[PDB]
Order: structure tokens, then C-alpha cells, then sequence
């Protein structure tokens, strides 16, 4: 009635917690309840929608403006719009960032603190997470004008390396080599959009550059010294420069506004760590300028 | 041709080869085998939180010491994902890595509770729902809190109501300096979308 | 003769017996007020619009109301410019006299909507933005709208607010607490707080004594309420 | 016929006794008898009822009188019984407990010690040990009265914050609130009980206020530093005023007495674990009023 | 509800990575990625050949 | 004297110490406990091949 033992002798390793940064698998953490089958309910009547509210086909499908353009009679034709916004004209394709504003604070009398400052659209958010990327961008520019105001405005892909001007602190485009008659603009995918009654369009740019996925890196310490994965991270640039130059009469203003929106679908992501040289630090704006912000470091 | 306007909305498209769904398979089969869908699942992964965490010995702790903190930041999944959105539901996974100068002089244990959310630390009893790891035979200490509300969600960061959910209180003996890691539980989730605040990039602080 | 409870609105009695009540000898009709208009419920009551606010914008501009907003928020002081707040449904409730209609009640469940009634010359541009954001002074400070990008800040749930294009914008800003059925008595309620800002400066021309004038409203009315426990309080 | 090991290295964690405070799974403790088979028989001829006597459906559902009300011809109409009860006319709706009296000894010259000593219904025992509630009360309020004396009596609801008056060390409800004219009993739930032969009436409240679960901290450390527990745990008041003056000749007695039964249907718990700021004692009676009772701390 | 151990003792032996220098079998390498089921595609349009 | 532990990270091939972040898929051992780490790099990668 009490028979020896049958069963072979099981193998062994000692470790706690195998595995544990993996989404599935039964993980042995001791809930600290009164029923081990602890079920809370579905998601009915809790959150006010019906939208999954998480997938990266709503996340990353959520609109932003980018920019805010002044377009006006004494820009030229065939030349993209230089404001100082600085980027304005030349918008990067691609989902990851691409601008910085800079936060220059006091320390001694001789040394300073150059924080950078992200604008984030919720499709830059999304990616500053995950490491490479592969998604299908899209556009909706739309154009702020009156009843009064006509002419044909063009935005044309350009496929590979944007033009650039490396400074201490930033990187901005260059726009002389986008003038002219030095870059044409008749074998590049365009359209040529009509201000007489047509307003607005999106313009969807499916991902085309020789690598399964790109990366996002984007504005992340691109200056004079490291810009390498500024260059490996957009696949070119839209860039809107007018054909015929705005007509307007004197009642109305000289000045127009084209908001660039943005968006991307289709999203597919590659690893989940951030492969820029920092960890994901939200940037908390301080109570005043002479207060500074607590940085993340590399130790462990 | 009149004067007015219209709004006559154009979605007009690039490059046109084959359909987008169908390269994205193609392209993570060769390169990633792993298919990220659902920001859901990224809420299951305990993300380390902290480095250190130097205990003082025999002073129950609750979490919030740590959390308040840790928020701000958002170096992990759960306070990255905590701009993005308003409301959350689900318990806390707490997982303890042992990083102490162990000594032979003493038997080292580590205890966990429940307080309800804010409460400090003497405010509150012991006899609950109980937790005991020995960090000599087991450096990890695998810690679930549940979701026991008054309320059916709970926005971030109240008003002056307080102990409306729980959370965990921390316990041990000597003086045991740890690494924390976290995630939600099988039914955390966010809901009620908002748009994303800013991000920090480098601070190399050039002298001129 | 033993059992005489009977119930009105909310209220039971308990008597002894039925104490002999004597009525009407016939019920006939009088006065035609019932063919007049048919009677309109408190839950019809709280879903008529009321003006609440006039706001004229005129380019400009010495005042804030035609800063644009901000590409980047670098400091607390340099919050973002708006033009007006409203702190959902402390506002709506208060205004329209509903709030004299609404007492000895407890609970509610409503949801506000926003329609904006807009009204500008062909001869001036423009564009603004109407967002709402649930909890926005009860947050810690980094989560707000007024101190995130313009990015961040157009990410918020809204409408566009073009001049020439939209005359009317229809928004259904839902219930978005997490206590169930707003209180009322001792009412500290300021759940969703509403904002609207412009993203672009009016634009008109730069000689003056022209007056380009924009000139909105603002329209706001309940629906899906519930109105359940009675009480005998009320705030002011 | 011996061959070799075929099965994979089985992973490990050391934890003794994983998840000890749940009332399902398989536990590890060695029973010391002759049988591991060891079953004990069912309840039959044990307990000598039948009912199952452990159901919160059942424990919470014992009838306990919570107030002996002594109502007067002096006693004014339209104002609660102020008796020096003192909740009396005022009685929570709610599970857990409500009042507390305080045993004052004497430790040195200036010293003293001040335990809170509280009544127990059946109804709120079981709520002591839990942290969150929800139930649906009722209250069983009888008039004990003579053949002769009449009168209309009032019983409303009111759901929120309940009148109180913090004092040094306890909470008692203000009178000078509920009376008049100044807070009316025309738009509240009510009954209006007659003396004349009519004796009886249940009373029962369901749980509505604005939450899923209230809570149970009730009285415990209630005073003027620390009463946010207490507003946050009842949703309201019964109210005992009467319409109508109690009318008795000189030969019956002028007080009759109103007795206000207490117990919860429905009731369901959260958490097994005490809200309150210290362990669940049990008040034991001293013998001589001199000596004190031994206090549990919060050291492990 | 809470029945005691009815299941014999495990026998054991700690044996850490035992018998790694083989091509079969199930080995304990912790993968560090997102989904335990982390599969590569075929040999499809990969290599030149077939 | 000392409490010996281990960890494992990801970087991407070729970069230095420390032009990395450290929050990504992690691993740990106890090397009083457990001397082996079980450690399996996925392969994410930008192109489909890889040349030596």
C-alpha cells in the first residue's frame, strides 16, 4: 500500500523569475487577494467608448499639426517657403521626430545647460519606444485662405537624403539647394493642388527605401559630430514650393496659412527598447527659467 | 468658379505597387518574427523602474515613496504610457531584486501588505493579505496587487479624496538596497485617449 | 378598511382605514392649456441650448486673444494662450436657469453638447481649435493642455474651427468621470473643462478703421440625463 | 533497459508556501495522522439546525436593536428626538458602526487613557473585518405603546453628508440642523406610521450613492482631526420626526418607546483586511474599573 | 475547498544547462524580445539560391 | 561580503559602452544560485541578411 518510487529523477535549474520580460507565459507572481481565480470583467460600461483604444492603428491614426506656414507675395515661385521655422517647407517623411527647440539655462558663470525639447504628434510618441520602424505616413495639408485668394501650390516627394545644414546645436535644411533651376521638380511624384476653390488633400506616402526598416532615432543628438541616423531614418522629404505666386487684392491679407497635419498607418514597430544614447525622460516644463530639470543616468 | 469655397476632400496617393498589408508580414517574417500589434500587450512586461532603491531596516514602506516619483519620469511602459492617456483599471505586478551585501549574522526576510492608495505609513494595520520570500534561497519576490476599488476607473493624480484603491506596503529587516521591476496585471488597460505631451532629448550642457 | 397604503410621486401612507374621501361628482374637462402645448418633462427641460458666451475677436491685435499657440512650452510662466475656459458642468448647469429647476435632486448623468454659431465677413482667414480635456486643473501640471506642444495640444479631442468652411460645429463632449452619477449638493464638480484656442492668427488687412470683427457664440445643452434621488438641500 | 534521460530541464523557484492567503489550491501542509485520506464527515447531526449558519446571507441578516427611543408630550413636532441618545433620532443608514463610548482610567497625576469602546450589531461585526461594502440595509421600527396612545409618526430618508458636531474625542449629529422650517421633509423618500393600531413597519433602504463601494471604517478614530471616514461611508440618514404630537390621557404614561432593529441584505465585501488604523480587538470587560486593557501595536 | 498535497515527492538534482552540447532537446536560453513564440520566417527570398 | 548578481541587455552591434540606454528586454542571475545564464539574442534587424 506504500510502494517505492517509480518516477525518474527530474532535472534542475535554480531560476527565479525565468523569462520575465515577455508579454505571455504564466508568470508566478502571488496575487494578494482572497480567490486565486481573480477575474475582473470585460470592458463594458467602463471606458466611454467602444474604440480598442491601444492598438497602433488608432494610437499612431490620431491627427497632429506639424507646422504653421505663412505663404506670402513676397516669397518667390519654385523656391519651398524659408521662414526660420526652420524645417516649414521640407517636411521630413517619416515617423519618428525630427525637430528640437533648445533650453539654454545658467550653471556658474561660465557654463550652461542645453536641454533639448521635443514637439511630440502622437505618431513621434509612439516611436521614441520602439527601436526600428516601418510605416505607411500620410499628410493633410490644408490652406487657410479666403473667399479671395487663388494659385497652385505643389508638394512633391523626393526619395533618400535631405538636404541639411549641420550647426552646433541642430540640424535645419538648407534651402539653397532646393531653389532654382538647380532642383528640378518634373520627375518627382507631385501634385499640384488649386487655391481657386479646392482646399484641402491628403497625401499618402507608402515606405520605399532599400531596408526592411528604417530607425528612430530622428533629432535625437544630431549636430555637426553625430549625424549619421538623422540621415538612415525618413526616406526623403515632401516639400511645398509654389508654382504660380498668390494672387491676392488689397482688401484681403497678403498672407495665407497651410497647417501641415500628420499622421501614420499601418504601423509595425521592431523591438521595444529606444535606441537613442538616453533613456524615455518626459520632458516636465519647470515653474521658472532659473530652475533646472533632473537628468537620467546610465548607471545601474 | 464662383467665389466661395468647397471642401471637396482628396485622398490622393503615392506609390501604388501592391498593397501595404500584405508587405508588412513579409517584411517582419525576414526581420522581426515577432508582431507588435496592441500597446495592451506592452503593459505585461515588467520594465525595470529603478536601479536602486536603498531601504533604511525595519520601516514598513509603501510604494508611493517610490511612485510619486517614478511617474514623472516615465522610464518605464506603465508612466510612459501615462501621458497618452487619463483613466486606468487593473492591479500592479511588483517583481524585488535582491542587490544587498548579505551578512551571515542575521536571517534576512522580506514581508508585504495592502495599504489603501496615499496613506502614510503608521496609519494603516498589518493583519491582511500577506506575502513572505527568503532572500537567501530566493532573491526575487513576486508580488501581485489587486484591483480593489470604490471606484469602476481612476484618473490620475486626484483631488483631496484619498483610499480608494489599494496598493502595496513593503516590509522587511535589514537595511536591503533592491531593484524594482513592474507592469499591470492580466486585466490592466488604459482607455479615454488624449493627445501626447513633450519628450527630453540630451543634455550635454556645452559650456559657452 | 384595514389596508390603506397608497402612494404618490414619492411618498406612502399608512392609516387605519380609507378616511372617506369624497371627490369630484364628474371629471370634466375645462380650459384648453392641454391643446395649447403638450407638457414638457425635466428630462425635455435640460436639453434646450442657452447663449452663455459672445465672443468677439477683432485683427489686430493688442490683446491676448490672438496669440497663436506655442510650437514649444519651455516654462510654466509661458503657459499656452487661449481665448476662453469653460469648466464643464459647473458652467452649463449654473447659466439657463436649469439650476432652479433642478434642485431637491441629487444625482446626475449627463452629457454636455457644444455647438458654436459663427459669424464673420468673406474678407477675413483664419482657423481655430476647440479642445476639451477631462481633469485638466485636478492633474499634475506636465498633463495639461496648457502646458504641452502644439502638437500635443491639437492631439486632444476637438474640431476644427474654420471660418469659411464651417458655420456650425456639433461636439458630444460624453460623461467622463469616474464617480458614478455627478453630485450636486455640496457640488465640487469641474470633471471636463473646456478650452478654445487659435492655432493661426486672424489674418484681415493691415490698414485699420476697417474692423474685422469675428463675433462667435457659444451653445451649450445636456442630453442622455438621469435625474434619480431626491433630497431636500441644494447649494446656491 | 536503463536508457537515457529524455525530458527537458525543469526551471526552478524556491517558495515555501507560495500564495498561503487564498482559500483554494493545494496546500503543503503534513497532516499528523495514520491516513493522507483523512475526511471527516459531512454536517449531518452535528450543528443542530440545518440552516447554513456561516453566509454572510445569513450572519448579516440577525435582527440586533440598535436604539431605545423615549418619545415625550414635552418633545416638540417637526424636530428629531434630541435625548442625549445621542444619534437617537438620527440613525446612519449604513453596514458598519456608528457609535463608540469612551472608557476614561488613570495612569499618573495627568495622565489618562481613552479606549473607544463600541456596540456591535451582527451586521456591522462582520463589516469590521472587511474594508469596502455595499449592502442593502433595513430597520425593523416598532412603537411600543399602550391601547390608548395615537399619534402620526415620520420616518425619512436624506442620502450624503450627515449633520454632525466634531467634538475633542467623539461625533455626535446636530439638531439644530434637522429641525424646522429650516430643513424641510416634503421631497425626501418617507413613511407615516400611525399609532392608532397600527404597530410595525420595515423600512428598507437599498444602496444608492454615487460608488461602487463605501466604506467601513465607520467610527474609528472619528473626532475633529480625522473625519473624512466617517462622511464617506454611510450614504445618509434615516430621520425619526413626528408630524403629529403624541396625544395620552393622565392615565396612561406619557413616554412610549420606539426600538430600532438593524440588520443588511445583500451584502458583499471587498477586501479581507481591516480599513482601520489598528488590528481587530475585542473588547474584554475588566474586572475593577482601575485596571486597563492591553493594547496591540503595529511592530512585526 | 483547500485540500492538502495528494502528489509524491519530486526527486531532484541541481543540474544547471544539462547536456548543452547537443543539437536536440529543449534548452533554457532566455530569448530577450517581446513574444515567447518568436518565429523567423522559411528560407523564402532570402538566400539567392534554392 | 558581496551580494554577486548578473544582468544582460541589447545593444545594437558595433556601438560603444556609453552611446546606449539601458531600459530594454532584460535578463538576471544569481551566480550564487545559478553560475549558468541562459541568454538568446533575437534577431532584429533592419535588413534581411547580414554580411560579415
Amino acid at each position: 500500500s506504500k510502494p517505492r518510487n517509480q518516477q525518474q529523477v527530474c532535472p534542475l535549474q535554480n531560476v527565479p523569475a525565468w523569462g520575465y520580460s515577455l508579454y505571455k507565459g504564466i508568470d508566478m507572481s502571488v496575487p494578494l487577494a482572497y480567490d486565486p481565480n481573480n477575474e475582473l470583467g470585460d470592458l463594458k460600461d467602463v471606458f466611454p467608448s467602444a474604440v480598442d483604444e491601444m492598438a497602433i492603428g488608432y494610437v499612431c491614426g490620431n491627427p497632429a499639426v506639424k507646422h504653421v506656414l505663412t505663404w506670402k507675395t513676397t516669397d518667390a515661385i519654385q523656391k519651398p517657403i524659408a521662414n526660420g521655422d526652420d524645417w516649414g517647407g521640407v517636411i521630413p517623411v517619416g515617423m519618428p521626430c525630427y525637430s528640437k527647440s533648445i533650453r539654454t539655462t545658467r550653471i556658474s558663470a561660465t557654463e550652461n545647460r542645453e536641454t533639448e525639447v521635443m514637439d511630440a504628434a502622437p505618431c513621434e510618441y509612439v516611436a521614441n519606444m520602439f527601436s526600428y520602424w516601418r510605416a505607411t505616413m500620410c499628410y493633410r495639408i490644408t490652406v487657410v485662405k479666403t473667399a479671395f485668394h487663388t494659385g497652385r501650390l505643389e508638394i512633391f516627394f523626393e526619395p533618400g537624403v535631405i538636404p541639411v545644414k549641420p550647426t552646433v546645436n541642430n540640424i535645419g535644411p538648407d534651402q539653397d539647394r532646393l531653389t532654382g533651376a538647380v532642383a528640378p521638380s518634373d520627375n518627382n511624384y507631385k501634385y499640384i493642388l488649386d487655391l481657386t476653390n479646392d482646399t484641402e488633400v491628403t497625401i499618402r506616402v507608402p515606405f520605399v527605401s532599400n531596408k526592411m526598416f528604417l530607425k528612430t532615432a530622428g533629432i535625437y543628438g544630431a549636430n555637426s559630430e553625430n549625424n549619421w541616423n538623422f540621415h538612415e531614418s525618413f526616406s526623403g522629404f515632401l516639400c511645398i514650393r509654389p508654382v504660380t505666386k498668390l494672387m491676392a487684392p488689397d482688401t484681403v491679407s497678403d498672407n495665407v496659412s497651410i497647417v501641415v497635419w500628420k499622421w501614420a498607418e499601418d504601423v509595425v514597430v521592431v523591438e521595444p527598447k529606444p535606441l537613442t544614447s538616453g533613456p524615455t525622460q518626459v520632458y516636465r516644463p519647470p515653474p521658472t527659467a532659473s530652475t533646472a530639470v533632473e537628468v537620467l543616468n546610465v548607471e545601474l | 468658379i464662383n467665389i466661395g469655397n468647397k471642401t471637396n476632400e482628396n485622398v490622393i496617393s503615392f506609390f501604388d505597387s501592391t498593397d501595404a498589408e500584405t508587405q508588412n508580414h513579409n517584411a517582419l517574417m525576414k526581420g522581426c518574427g515577432e508582431f507588435i500589434v496592441n500597446l495592451r500587450t506592452l503593459l505585461r512586461t515588467f520594465r525595470t523602474i529603478t536601479d536602486n532603491w536603498i531601504l533604511q531596516a525595519n520601516t514598513k514602506t509603501p510604494i508611493t515613496d517610490l511612485t510619486n516619483t517614478t511617474d514623472a519620469q516615465g522610464r518605464d511602459y506603465m508612466s510612459y504610457l501615462s501621458y497618452l492617456y487619463r483613466f486606468y483599471r487593473g492591479g500592479r505586478r511588483y517583481k524585488f531584486f535582491n542587490t544587498t551585501p548579505l551578512k551571515q549574522s542575521q536571517t534576512c526576510y522580506i514581508r508585504s501588505f495592502l495599504i489603501p492608495r496615499n496613506y502614510s505609513a503608521d496609519e494603516i494595520n498589518v493583519d491582511g493579505p500577506s506575502h513572505i520570500t527568503y532572500p537567501v534561497i530566493n532573491p526575487v519576490h513576486e508580488v501581485e496587487v489587486p484591483f480593489y476599488s470604490q471606484y469602476r476607473k481612476i484618473p490620475i493624480a486626484s483631488t483631496s479624496d484619498k483610499g480608494y484603491d489599494s496598493s502595496l506596503m513593503y516590509f522587511s529587516n535589514t537595511a536591503t538596497t533592491q531593484i524594482v521591476a513592474r507592469a499591470g496585471n492580466d486585466d490592466f488597460t488604459f482607455g479615454w485617449m488624449i493627445g501626447p505631451p513633450q519628450l527630453q532629448g540630451e543634455s550635454r550642457s556645452v559650456a559657452p | 378598511s384595514e389596508n390603506s397604503v397608497e402612494t404618490q410621486e414619492i411618498t406612502t401612507f399608512h392609516d387605519v382605514e380609507t378616511p372617506n374621501r369624497i371627490d369630484t361628482p364628474m371629471a370634466q374637462d375645462t380650459s384648453s392649456a392641454r391643446n395649447m402645448d403638450d407638457t414638457h418633462s425635466i428630462i425635455q427641460f435640460l436639453q434646450r441650448p442657452v447663449l452663455i458666451d459672445n465672443i468677439e475677436i477683432i485683427a489686430g491685435t493688442t490683446a491676448d486673444a490672438n496669440k497663436p499657440l506655442s510650437r514649444y512650452v519651455l516654462d510654466q510662466q509661458n503657459s499656452q494662450k487661449y481665448v476662453r475656459s469653460w469648466t464643464l458642468p459647473s458652467t452649463v448647469l449654473r447659466a439657463g436657469g436649469k439650476a432652479q429647476k433642478l434642485a431637491n435632486f441629487k444625482y446626475l448623468r449627463c452629457d454636455v453638447q457644444v455647438k458654436l454659431v459663427l459669424n464673420a465677413n468673406p474678407f477675413v482667414a483664419g482657423r481655430m481649435y476647440l479642445a476639451y480635456s477631462p481633469y485638466d486643473d485636478k492633474v499634475d501640471t506636465a498633463r495639461s493642455v496648457l502646458q504641452t506642444s502644439r502638437a500635443g495640444v491639437t492631439g486632444y479631442p476637438g474640431v476644427e474651427l474654420d471660418f469659411q468652411l464651417d458655420n456650425s460645429v456639433e461636439m458630444t463632449i460624453p460623461y467622463a468621470s469616474f464617480q458614478e452619477a455627478y453630485d450636486l449638493v455640496t457640488g465640487t464638480e469641474d470633471f471636463v473643462q473646456l478650452y478654445l484656442f487659435p492655432i493661426t492668427p486672424v489674418l484681415g488687412p493691415k490698414s485699420e478703421s476697417e474692423s474685422s470683427k469675428v463675433d462667435i457664440s457659444v451653445y451649450m445643452w445636456l442630453s442622455n440625463i438621469s435625474l434619480v434621488i431626491p433630497t431636500y438641500r441644494i447649494n446656491p
